[PDB]
RNA sequence: AUAUACCGCCAUCUUCAGCAAACCCUGAUGAAGGCUACAAAGUAAGCGCAAGUACCCACGUAAAGACGUUAGGUCAAGGUGUAGCCC
């Protein structure tokens, strides 16, 4: 009966099932899906089986400049022209089908590594393009709630950084996944971190600090050292800008705690100027490359002392027993040293 | 080519003096002493970060040291000066009732902004959402009290840090000034010293005000000729 | 709960037209009828034949304007006259437009055995009232 | 003949730019720690793997002592060592042949 | 055949007042939390309630009543996914 059809919305939406209890809840599962296809797509106003050609609709409506008829198309031409939109059908199926793919994070199910993109325009006209966001942490948060029983969530760990020493992370938490990355990104970029660098590719001095728990000792290293470092680091080091640095992450591993107190280190570390400032004395680089060569770093902006620096016989440093152990041959390690792809 | 003449004859210029507007002229350890501003709190309301500034505790109740406020208050002076010179938009922050009414007139007649009620949460951190996307925030806020009715910091005074907004604040004995751009050491509480630090900002503006309409008018009518 | 005729609320995403958005108690109160004539009134006859007719007129311009309504038919229904309303789109060339209501106007005058006009307002979009 | 030409061209500046030719390439392994050695080789009987190095992916780079700018990319500019060859990702059939070339 | 694939139309708490977003801030940027009116971090919008409308009023009665709960009811209103029958 002509009167019992609907329209396809009404269709599809019965034939999808995507609400109800078994959507409610995830309740069911979906290997095999249907999946929506618009029908009238492909379709043109006027075109029908029997081939008819009405001008004005499907076909011109003059044609050398006289009113065109009604015409029908012959079995044969019409043959061809059903055949070649079958072929536009599966054309456009595999157009579809085909898809450019991602590049993995830290490992091919982990989100870590992962980038974003550069933080959403701001509303002024403000843009970042500039920066590239990387994914720290993806964590599936369950909240036991009142009615509703055991609730799904979603925390981000995200860091933003321009390559240039201003980096900031921000932590997102939206019930979709996509909502805390964009919470996160767009966070980010208003809580950014200059980090100083030297030469704009290290560290200034080495840095051991503890946050809470979470201890990471990172060390001053000269050109083509690469980063050798917990692989957020390495993430972190590339969106500040830092291209050559030792760190070892001890304790807990808490990638919060990593995130946050790596940049508290590297947002307290002094600069040549600074400590040429403090102590209104020059700062010389020895560089064995360059042999006895002195070369001045930094030159205190102010008067210059006359009288030298104390020559302590014996520092009281507090020393790293790793450290030392290694400078002594000491270290054993299997997993030390070992060769790895550029970072 | 126009353009770099006028902000180095009218922005530049008033930067290169140490006291453009005479904000100097204004007050004196004298007339800070007769306002009574260097009375504090008692000792046990002491804050740790206000002792570099108190002179010290006269039967247990702190002394304010007028020389160092002489000279804190030459700088907030000088630097509210020049915001209200180069047009900056000055609000003005207390949470004390006693003169709240008195605040918003000061604010109303230099022609600059009060904020005396309660503050609601994210004023300035959250100001577009509140007021709209083409929101024009302070660029300098002046805090008369910088407590709130509590005895916490104002709000404002760690929101306008993390907007990047400088701030000038009177700050008591029992008040925490790390935040505070440019501190004041000074009595928050009696009317007299209230009504100095009022009349001294609203006469440090509308001279700015008036200074900047002087040099922009000489500065057109040796243009055209 | 209710389900007629309910556009249920979203995320704040679905745009609607003024009629989706409203329920049938607001018929009468807030939105007007979609066809108007003499059969349901007291003391009328043949609220049936203009019922079946209704219903076969919004399917036949439905698929005859495919893809090009903005919003649901008026029917109106004078002496023996029927007025046909219609929101359409933008979208279709302007020869399609009057071939369509060249023929559906022909079509439905034969079918119906009465003076069927078609009057189309066209649109640049689909008009919103309030995104749910 | 002129393997020197291949980097000058403007097909070669479209598919990798100002970066080395190794820039883009990862290894495929279990763990987080690779193998110490990379593969053998990436053409085995005139078969490409599914995932060929940077060298053998693309066969208009030759690995000949006059293409100078082809070599530098596997030299560290800082410290003149040559890279090992989990450092780019080549087997070690081109790494030799990479490391004869540069010498 | 399957309401335990669904649309459609509903029951139920509801003789309820809450639900879902976009932001902001606190907790060291932990799971979490965000109210004080002589106010101390919450806020510009949406849905429901409310308002308004129908009936004889501004009362009452209707109507309305979100999200979610019971894989609640209905494949036998009609339509329909999947599976099955076609002497
Ligand atoms: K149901
Ligand atoms: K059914
Ligand atoms: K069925
Ligand atoms: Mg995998
Ligand atoms: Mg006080
Ligand atoms: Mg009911
Ligand atoms: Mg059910
Ligand atoms: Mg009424
Ligand atoms: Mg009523
Ligand atoms: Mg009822
Ligand atoms: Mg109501
Ligand atoms: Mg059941
Ligand atoms: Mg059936
Ligand atoms: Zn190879």
């Amino acid at each position: 009966s002509f009167f019992t059809k609907l329209t396809a919305d009404e269709l599809w939406k019965g034939a999808l099932a995507e609400t109800g209890a078994g959507a409610k809840k995830g309740r069911g599962k979906r290997t095999k899906k249907k999946k929506r296809k618009d029908l009238n797509r492909g379709q043109i106003i006027g075109e029908g089986r029997y081939g008819f050609l009405w001008p004005g609709l499907n076909v011109p409506l003059m044609k050398n400049g006289a009113v065109q008829t009604i015409a029908q198309r012959s079995k044969e031409e019409q043959e061809k022209v059903e055949a070649d939109m079958i072929q536009q059908r599966e054309e456009w199926d595999r157009k579809k089908k085909m898809k450019v793919k991602r590049e993995r994070g830290w490992s091919g199910n982990s989100w870590g590594g992962i980038s974003l993109g550069p933080p959403d325009p701001g509303p002024c006209g403000e843009t970042y393009e500039d920066f590239d966001t990387r994914i720290l942490e993806v964590r599936n948060v369950f909240t036991m709630t009142a009615k509703e029983g055991r609730k799904k969530s979603i925390r981000v760990l995200v860091a933003v950084g321009n390559g240039k020493g201003a980096a900031g992370f921000s932590i997102g938490k939206a019930t979709d996944r996509m909502d805390a990355f964009r919470k996160a990104k767009n966070r980010a970029v208003h809580h950014l971190h200059y980090i100083e660098r030297y030469e704009d590719h290290t560290i200034f001095h080495d840095i051991s600090l503890r946050f809470k728990r979470t201890h990471i000792k990172m060390k001053k290293q000269p050109k083509g050292y690469g980063l050798r470092c917990h692989r957020a680091i390495i993430t972190i080091c590339r969106l500040i800008g830092i291209k050559d640095m030792y760190a070892k992450v001890s304790g807990s591993i808490n990638m919060l705690s990593l995130t946050q107190g790596l940049f508290r280190g590297l947002s307290r570390q002094e600069t040549h100027q600074q400590l040429a400032d403090k102590k209104g004395l020059h700062v010389v680089e020895i560089r064995e490359e360059c042999g006895p060569l002195p070369i001045v770093v930094a030159s205190p902006r102010g008067p210059l002392r006359k009288d030298p620096e104390p020559e302590d016989e014996v520092p009281d440093v507090k020393l790293d027993w790793e450290d030392v152990k290694t400078a002594q041959g000491m270290k054993r390690s299997v997993w030390s040293n070992l060769k790895r792809a550029a970072t | 080519e126009d353009s770099t003449d006028f902000n180095d004859k009218i922005l530049n210029e008033p930067l290169k003096h140490s006291d453009f507007f005479n904000v100097k002229e204004l007050f004196s350890v004298r007339s800070l002493f007769d306002a009574r501003v260097h009375l504090g709190h008692k000792a046990g309301c002491r804050h740790r970060f206000m002792e570099p500034y108190i002179f010290g505790s006269r039967l247990d109740h702190d002394i304010i040291d007028l020389e160092q406020t002489a000279t804190h208050l030459q700088l907030a002076l000088n630097f509210t000066a020049h915001m209200a010179y180069r047009k900056g938009i000055i609000l003005f922050i207390s949470r004390n009732r006693q003169f709240s009414y008195l605040i918003e007139n000061m604010a109303r007649d230099c022609g600059e902004y009060a904020h005396t009620r309660y503050f609601r949460g994210g004023m300035l951190t959250n100001a577009r959402l509140l007021f709209g996307p083409t929101v024009r925030l302070p660029d300098l806020i002046i805090f008369l009290h910088t407590l709130n009715n509590i005895f916490e910091p104002h709000v404002a005074v760690r929101d306008a840090a993390k907007m990047n907004i400088p701030t000038v604040g009177i700050v008591d004995t029992n008040c925490n000034p790390c935040l505070i751009t440019y501190p004041v050491p000074g009595n928050d509480d009696s009317p007299l010293a209230v009504h100095l630090y009022c009349r001294l900002f609203q006469t440090a503006i509308t001279r700015a005000k008036e200074k900047r309409q002087q040099v922009e008018a000489l500065y057109r009518l040796q243009g055209q000729k | 709960k209710n389900r007629a005729a309910r556009v249920r609320v979203s995320k704040g995403d679905k745009p609607v037209t003024y009629e989706e958005a409203h329920a049938p108690h607001y018929i009468a109160h807030r939105k007007g009828w979609l066809s108007l004539h003499t059969g349901n009134l007291d003391g009328e006859d043949h609220a049936a034949e203009r019922t079946v007719e209704d219903v076969f007129l919004r399917k036949f311009m439905w698929g005859t304007f495919p893809g090009c309504l903005a919003d649901q038919l008026v029917l109106k229904r004078r002496g023996n006259q029927l007025e046909i309303c219609a929101v359409v789109l933008r979208q279709l060339s302007p020869h399609k437009y009057y071939f369509l209501v060249g023929y559906s106007e022909t079509l439905l005058s034969y079918f119906y055995k009465c003076p069927v006009r078609l009057h189309l307002q066209t649109v640049p979009s689909k008009v919103v009232y309030k995104y749910l | 003949d002129e393997p020197w030409k291949y980097l000058e061209s403007e097909e070669y500046q479209e598919r990798y730019g100002s970066r080395p030719v190794w820039a883009d390439y990862r290894r495929n392994h279990k763990g987080g720690v690779p193998p110490q050695r990379t593969r053998k080789t990436c053409i085995r009987r005139n078969k490409v793997v599914g995932n060929p190095c940077p060298i053998c992916r693309d066969h208009k780079l030759h690995v000949d002592f006059r293409n100078v700018k082809l070599l530098e990319q596997f030299v560290c500019a800082h410290t003149g060592i040559i890279f090992y060859a989990p450092y780019t990702g080549v087997c070690v059939k081109q790494h030799k042949r990479l490391t004869q070339a540069i010498q």
